[PDB]
């Protein structure tokens, strides 16, 4: 295979976390750019605002990371998923993994104290 | 030719 | 005192006078064996540790020749392996074809180890066959089918040795030897299921039940005995739901591969009479319960009989979990009455022996120290009974070394030889003036050893006055490297219950509760609780200690907890959970914890590793798990646990009675389960098998 | 014949060890089977002069994979398998790769190559740095996990089904019927095989003193 | 009421905390007789006293101080 | 194809509960459940193929 | 240590909810040998709930729990409390229980005893 796939690229490891950041910087802008195509391509139920905040909130899990080869493979992860997403090759069951606290409330008795833990035995 | 629950007996009181 | 030799060009160094067995095991050479163990006396039947030992005609036993200097051992000799295969068709020319209903399937030496050494091919296809050698009934404990047998006498070796029974024996000579009792008479020792874990075979093996799942399918799991004080470590072995067998794990101090009896055969009363679901009394019958109707009537009853303080009396039991206990302390203290007791009849007190100071009430010489002792002496005890490994421990040590035993108490049947001294605290008195201030004094490690049994007896502090004014007289029994004052327990729990201070004030001990509360707690009497009481039960199986209650609560047992214990010596052991609590029954500690909520008090912790701090903070030599730390304080608890006792009570003459009628039938589990119900009748002694003569 | 050949198959990696001492740590042989023990910043030169030299032109990979242990701090070995179709031979090429740390890629020398790189990717989360088309084949798009790594169980994490209300089939955490029973418990306690002899040539083990 | 508190077995910065409870026991027990005292060791820990009151509420203080006299002084002012 | 136990001439059920079908399957479809009587012999209470996942080997 | 919880892909619950066990396998009190006794085994504490329930159908030992046929074997302890702290899980070493030296004499089964004899070996 001589020529790569659409919106690949070689993956390639700096050697600052500056560079590294503005990497991530352009990732976020990418990410943010494609939201409208992601609506219309997998047919979901809810807003382009409910996919910004998600891809936001999706930031907000690795913000405080020290390492720089964590933050490289976290790079990587996310181009990776960026490149399955904006193509057709992940599904609508698949891009709804991401939003399972969105589409349904599951019923009654979620617990809190641990009476409510305790009754069903921590569940 | 070839974990039994406990029946409940309250005693006197 | 060492020695340097050459096996498989290797060199090893060991001490001079040992086994060449040892020496094959220290440099990692993996050297084949039928007949010897690492505990029992060596024999040369089996024949199977034959190696190559240059000057040397024939191969040579290696279990029996002697270590020597300027040593050359090969095992992989062209002659070794011939004499290997050689050895193994012979072993297997009348054994018979049981492999598919043998017990030990995947678990049998003498099958693993004729695939590393053994012949491919047999001849025997004899037409007069094979031998046969029909059985005999030994007891209901031990099944038996001799005909898979090998002899390679380590049963009999066992059960002369160090279990103190002598009746199996070799009775034949050739072709027709026979392994056992020929009186048809009954095996009988206190720790007697366990040669059925030391045939290398599948001729001893479990009698209660048949084996229902092969070794393959089992899962094991590493855990704590609580039945006994020892806190003897076992082998929980498990299909996933059920229980199938426990089996002693090896530990250097505490038991060293043997294990009781009642700790081996009472996983039947795991899976028969438990507590499925909570309960609550109507009037004359119980019915089941929802699980927040039984957690709300405790605290209606609660706000109803209203006990303002030192009227919650929260009573514990025998085999209880220590973070339960804590649990439990902290509701109650939180609630307003330190009416904290335990489950042992004079037991509303405090045990006329200190909380303060931890070596007290603990075994305070090591169990590895008993190796080392000369002459002890047991008050208000029987060893044979109360913690039965303990008895091996004595039995090794006074037949390896010159010991002298004397006895005060009932006339006990041990292994060993005791001297009779009397009945009586005069009795003790007089023993202890006349003719052993010679020999305690005389002695290089000797030890005083004090049964729980006289912290029954409401004259418990005269009886300590005695023994802790003679320690403190003598320095031989008591001085800097080790402490020789010693108490047994009867239980996990009471020697770790007192770690935490879990004892009643003497306030308390006035007082008539209105709440009492049991946990565990199962040799209460009727008239230990009033009758108005409002008496919860939380366990793990129904009881007589069940029955008195307004609600039960089903816990956890043992198996179905993580949980930390504290044995006799003062180790701290977790146990590992093998399977769920069955149906509907919780952890212990979280049932308090929620029945706190429901009550006034909102208990700081709802994690496990917040129960651990918690639990460090009570004592950390708790959140420390199996070590065992020496005392520098012993000689201040020695003379802090006299001050106490002197002329609170008058020594009465009362006789000194046995500790427990029964041996098989105590704590909770060996009551409910039928295989201790037939052992216990099956063992009376009345009958004429059970008894050596006529 | 055969023990004629081991014992050349020594001595040729003997002389590959001394051509190139700065990337070539260690070579074992086990009966006609050679492997070389390489560095993972020396990937790269190895395999061009593997490519290159007339005595050693290897021309095709075949198959590349990771194993790993967990039980070393440096965690995967990537091992790579070349066979020269002129000289009729077989090289093997083991190196090192933590979890993070990457290994450089060889798909700039080898064209097959890089397809068998994002294979072993998926199953081992083992990186080539240096690789255009880095992602993830022959598992699920959304899995999460690298399956063919000890940490990760038998059955998975998660499960499908379709759910009638959200009409889409849902990913959910795992339930079976019927649990795995590993029957790995219960193995020989004794040790099953000798150490067994070798098949060192006199030429290439150590003299001893007179 | 209780009051516990822990030493570490060796000779260094529990040695004064040790020889206050080889010596002052015979005399706080007498002087709180109605509470429980309760002395505990772990081969390494920091000396510390717990006491528990009549809540279940209790305090704590960290007894890392040089005489007898003075761990003396950190019980009282701890009751 | 599809599965049998035997018995013995003389009516006998013939499996004796020696598992050695259930440790050997690679698709793990059998169950046994393994009982012993009074009697002294083997059988089994409760045996059980599963053929959505039995292989034919 | 570098914190590898977030890069295995693993779930949150496996970090932060269950704890695991290394320990040594003991020597079997069954059979006399020992080799499965020098590798370390890593393997996960039970959970309440989930471990296992009987099948209605058939008596099936249904499971809920997925970490209970995985173990690991390390070669060293400080192997596996390298990795198992650096996959971020709570661990508890359990330390091993060896057997105590002890000489032994064939000829301790005879020797002259002054007194009582106190035993009769059978052999
Ligand atoms: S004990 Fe003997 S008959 Fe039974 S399975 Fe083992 S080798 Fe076979
Ligand atoms: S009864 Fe068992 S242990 Fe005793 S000699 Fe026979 S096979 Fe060995
Ligand atoms: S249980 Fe299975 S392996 Fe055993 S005899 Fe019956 S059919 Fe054969
Ligand atoms: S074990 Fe050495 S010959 Fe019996």
């Amino acid at each position: 295979a001589i020529i790569a796939t659409a919106f690949a690229e070689t993956v390639k490891f700096s050697g600052s976390k500056q560079e590294l950041q503005k990497r991530t910087l352009a990732l976020y802008r990418q990410f943010l750019r494609g939201a409208p195509t992601f609506a219309d391509l997998y047919e979901v139920q809810f807003s382009i605002p409910t996919i910004r905040t998600k891809i936001r909130q999706e930031f907000e899990r690795h913000r405080f990371v020290d390492d720089l080869s964590i933050q490289n493979v976290l790079y990587a992860k996310g181009h990776m998923e960026y490149q399955e997403c904006i193509n057709f090759w992940k599904q609508q069951a698949q891009f709804l993994k991401y939003f399972p606290e969105e589409d349904d409330i599951q019923g009654r008795h979620q617990p809190s104290n641990f009476v409510d833990k305790f009754l069903k035995n921590r569940a | 030719k070839w974990p039994a629950e406990w029946t409940p007996k309250a005693a006197v009181r | 005192a060492e020695i340097e030799l050459t096996i498989d060009g290797h060199k090893v160094s060991i001490e001079a006078g040992s086994a060449l067995i040892q020496a094959c095991e220290k440099a990692g050479v993996t050297v084949p064996r039928y007949c010897y163990h690492d505990k029992l006396a060596i024999a040369g039947n089996c024949r199977m540790c034959l190696v190559d030992v240059e000057r040397a005609p024939k191969p040579v036993a290696s279990c029996a020749y002697p270590v020597a200097p300027g040593m050359v051992v090969r095992t992989d000799t062209e002659r070794v392996k011939q004499a290997r295969e050689n050895v193994m068709e012979m072993m297997l020319q009348n054994h018979p074809l049981d492999c598919p209903v043998c017990d030990q399937g995947g678990e049998c030496d003498l099958q693993d180890q004729s695939m590393r050494y053994g012949r491919d091919r047999g001849r025997f296809t004899e037409i007069t066959g094979k031998r046969s050698t029909e059985d005999k009934n030994i007891g209901p404990l031990v099944k038996t089918s001799m005909n898979r047998c090998i002899h390679c006498t380590r049963c009999v070796r066992f059960a002369n040795d160090i279990a103190g029974a002598p009746e199996l024996g070799s009775s034949g000579r050739g072709n027709d030897m026979q392994i056992g009792t020929y009186l048809e008479k009954n095996l009988n020792t206190e720790l007697s299921g366990n040669v059925i874990d030391l045939c290398p075979v599948g001729a001893l093996t479990n009698k209660p039940y048949a084996f229902r799942a092969r070794p393959w399918e089992l899962k094991k799991t590493e855990s704590i005995d609580v039945m006994d004080a020892v806190g003897s470590n076992i082998r929980i072995d498990s299909k996933g739901v059920e229980v199938m067998r426990v089996i002693p794990r090896v530990h250097e101090d505490v038991n060293e591969e043997w294990i009781n009896d009642k700790s081996r055969f009472a996983c039947d009363g795991l899976k028969t009479q438990r507590l499925t679901t909570p309960l609550i009394r109507v009037g004359d019958k119980f019915v089941n319960a929802t699980w927040d109707d039984a957690l709300s009537t405790i605290a209606k009853a609660y706000q109803q009989k209203a006990p303002k303080g030192d009227e919650f009396k929260a009573v514990a039991g025998a085999l209880v979990e220590v973070e339960s206990m804590v649990a439990l302390k902290d509701m109650t203290n939180a609630l307003g009455s330190e009416n904290t007791t335990t489950d042992t009849p004079n037991g509303n007190s405090a045990p006329a022996h200190g909380i303060t100071f931890r070596s007290n009430y603990l075994f305070n010489s090591s169990i590895a120290g008993i190796e080392d002792a000369d002459a002890i002496l047991l008050v208000g005890t029987n060893p044979r009974r109360e913690a039965a490994v303990m008895n091996a421990r004595i039995r090794k040590a006074w037949l390896r070394q010159e010991l002298e035993i004397a006895s005060v108490g009932p006339t006990l049947d041990a292994t060993f030889d005791v001297a009779e001294l009397g009945n009586t605290h005069a009795d003790l008195e007089k023993a202890l003036s006349g003719e052993f201030g010679e020999v305690l004094k005389n002695a290089k490690n000797p030890l005083i050893i004090v049964g729980s049994g006289i912290t029954d007896r409401e004259d418990a502090g005269a009886f300590f006055n005695t023994i802790g004014k003679f320690v403190e007289s003598t320095p031989s029994v008591l001085n800097e490297n080790w402490n020789g004052y010693n108490v047994l327990q009867r239980s996990a729990s009471r020697a770790g219950a007192y770690d935490i201070g879990f004892t009643p004030s003497d306030e308390a001990s006035k007082t008539t509760p209105k709440m009492v509360w049991l946990l565990g707690a199962d040799e209460v009497a009727a008239s230990d609780i009033p009758a108005d009481a409002f008496v919860v039960y939380q366990g793990h199986n129904g009881d007589v200690g069940a029955q008195f209650a307004d609600v039960v609560l089903p816990g956890a047992a043992y198996t179905e907890k993580a949980g930390t214990y504290v044995n006799t010596e003062g180790r701290s052991q977790i146990s590992r959970a093998a399977t769920g609590p069955p149906g509907g029954a919780r952890e212990d500690w979280k049932i308090l914890r929620a029945v706190s909520e429901y009550l006034g008090v909102a208990l700081p912790y709802e994690d496990a590793y917040e129960v651990r701090d918690r639990l460090a903070e009570i004592s950390p030599s708790l959140v420390r798990y199996d070590l065992v730390e020496p005392t520098v304080f012993g000689d201040v608890a020695v003379q802090h646990s006299l001050v106490g006792p002197n002329g609170s009570v008058t020594p009465s003459s009362a006789p000194l009675t046995e500790t427990i009628e029964n041996f098989y039938m105590t704590d909770s589990i060996s009551r409910s389960s039928p295989t201790m119900a037939k052992s216990s009748i099956a063992f009376n002694k009345d009958n004429k098998k059970n008894q050596a003569f006529a | 014949r055969y023990l004629q050949h081991v014992s050349d198959l020594h001595q040729y990696a003997k002389y590959i060890m001394a051509a190139l001492p700065k990337y070539i740590q260690g070579f074992s042989v086990w009966k006609d089977e050679l492997t070389l023990h390489v560095a993972p910043s020396a990937v790269i030169p190895v395999t061009t002069f593997l490519r290159d030299n007339t005595s050693t032109q290897y021309k095709s990979i075949i198959d590349i994979t990771a194993v790993d242990y967990p039980s070393r701090e440096n965690r995967f070995e990537v091992v790579y398998n070349f066979l020269s179709v002129r000289h009729n031979s077989r090289i093997r090429l083991k190196t090192y790769a933590t979890e993070v740390t990457p290994v450089p890629s060889i798909t700039c020398l080898y064209e097959g190559a890089n397809w068998f790189e994002r294979e072993a990717y998926d199953m081992y989360g083992v990186f080539f740095e240096g690789h255009p088309d880095l992602r993830r084949i022959m598992t699920d798009y959304g899995f999460e996990g690298h399956p063919l790594r000890k940490d990760f169980p038998l059955t998975g994490y998660t499960e499908v089904r379709w759910d009638e209300e959200k009409r889409r089939v849902v990913y959910e955490p795992l339930e079976l019927t019927q649990a795995f029973r590993n029957f790995s418990a219960g193995s020989t306690a004794w040790e099953p095989v000798g150490p067994g002899r070798d098949d060192r040539p006199d030429s290439f083990k150590l003299p001893t003193p007179k | 009421r209780e009051i516990r508190f822990h030493l570490c077995q060796n000779g260094s910065s529990s040695a004064p905390l040790r020889q206050f409870v080889k010596n002052q026991i015979g005399a706080f027990q007498k002087a709180n007789p109605s509470t429980k005292v309760l002395v505990r060791e772990a081969n390494g820990v920091k000396p510390i006293v717990f006491a528990r009151f009549d809540h279940g509420h209790e305090s704590k203080i960290g007894l890392d101080v040089s005489s007898e006299k003075e761990v003396a002084e950190r019980v009282k002012s701890l009751i | 194809g599809e599965h049998a136990l035997r018995r013995y001439p003389s009516g006998e059920e013939r499996c004796i509960a020696c598992k050695l079908c259930e440790a050997i399957c690679p698709a793990l479809a059998i169950t046994i459940d393994a009982e012993e009587r009074i009697d002294g012999s083997r059988r089994t209470t409760k045996y059980d193929i599963d053929m959505t996942k039995c292989i034919y080997c | 240590v570098p914190a590898h919880e977030i890069v295995s892909g693993a779930p949150a619950e496996l970090s932060r909810n269950r704890v695991v066990r290394i320990y040594q396998q003991a020597k079997p009190a069954t059979q006399s040998g020992e080799y499965g006794t020098f590798a370390w085994r890593l393997d996960w504490d039970i959970v309440d709930v989930a471990n296992r329930w009987e099948n209605d159908l058939i008596g099936w030992q249904s499971s809920g729990d997925y970490m209970q046929a995985t173990q690991m074997k390390f070669t060293s302890k400080e192997s596996a409390i390298k990795f198992a702290n650096k996959q971020g899980w709570d661990f508890y070493i359990q330390e091993p229980h060896h057997r105590k030296f002890r000489v032994k004499q064939y000829a301790n089964n005879f020797v002259h005893s002054y007194g009582k004899l106190k035993h009769i070996r059978t052999k």
